[PDB]
């Protein structure tokens, strides 16, 4: 895939992120904020097309996630991300893509996720999150 | 030693 | 503020 | 059970837990580092007792975990911490326990594992830890 880093922000505003009910996670978009200000982050997208498109906007600053979840498992056949679900303290978006494979979550008691990096080929390949207090 | 500022990061979850 | 410095947790995993 | 939290420490130099490979994991105790000086935590005991002792001794500073994984899984109608692996960046250090249920994995990529909480009764029932540049 193509490697992606957005870095480290401030906070999260929006997920922008697409995915196939059939295979996985394609496309994923982060609007972050930057000292009070939308930051809006590289659309970083599959090598192709057929997705459905979820928007998360968030009530920031009083809105924030408390878990990312999902599962990682084999399409076509590459290691990729199949699934995410993102639980703030608001509510629960997701999951969004195949819920098979191999089950994953980061669920933070203290600390913010502020800047997602990954790679994204036909699917999304892998991620890490930027963690701050 | 230098002048990047550094986070904690968790991952990767994924391919290798 | 408080006097008592603070850390990033992440957890818990098990019994939810 | 019995709720613990260690706090946060300077890094890692020892690891005691205790498991039955029929069960999950029992007994769980740290050796931090404070400042360069051993600090023993500590031991999270179960109710109960009969467990297989296990000692985990890292080669601090040079070594250190880089991925905690395990499963957890439901043990007497309670669901528990049913495996733990600790993959430093030297070799790992499991499984031990029983490999069934629903996995979980925290990679690190940059940061330490500083400190411990969680609860156990009969067995581990969850735990979380502190991260730390
Ligand atoms: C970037 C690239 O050359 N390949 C991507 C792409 O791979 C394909 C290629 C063909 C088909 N297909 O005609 O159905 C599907 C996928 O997507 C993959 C999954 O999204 C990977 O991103 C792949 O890159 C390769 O990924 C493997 C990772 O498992 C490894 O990283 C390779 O070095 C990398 O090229
Ligand atoms: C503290 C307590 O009363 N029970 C512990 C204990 O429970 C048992 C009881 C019986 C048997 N047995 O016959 O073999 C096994 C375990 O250990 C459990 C698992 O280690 C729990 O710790 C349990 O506490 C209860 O745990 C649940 C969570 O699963 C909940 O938090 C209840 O508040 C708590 O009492």
């Amino acid at each position: 895939g193509k490697a992606f880093d957005d870095g480290a922000f401030t906070g999260i505003r929006e997920i922008n992120l697409s995915y196939n009910k059939e295979t996985a996670i394609g496309d994923f978009q982060v609007v972050y904020d930057l000292n009070g200000s939308p930051y809006v982050g590289q659309n970083h997208k599959s090598f192709i097309t057929g997705f459905t498109p979820v928007k998360i906007s968030l009530d920031f600053p009083s809105e924030y996630i408390m878990e990312v979840s999902g599962y990682t498992g084999n399409v076509s056949g590459y290691v990729v991300v199949r699934s995410l679900t993102f639980k703030t303290n608001k509510k629960t978006y997701g999951p969004y893509g195949v819920t098979s494979g191999t089950p994953f979550n980061l669920p933070i008691e203290n600390g913010l996720i502020v800047g997602f990096k990954g790679s994204i080929g036909y699917w999304l390949d892998y991620f890490s999150m930027y963690l701050s207090l | 030693q230098s002048g990047i500022s550094q986070t904690v990061i968790v991952g990767p979850w994924g391919a290798k």
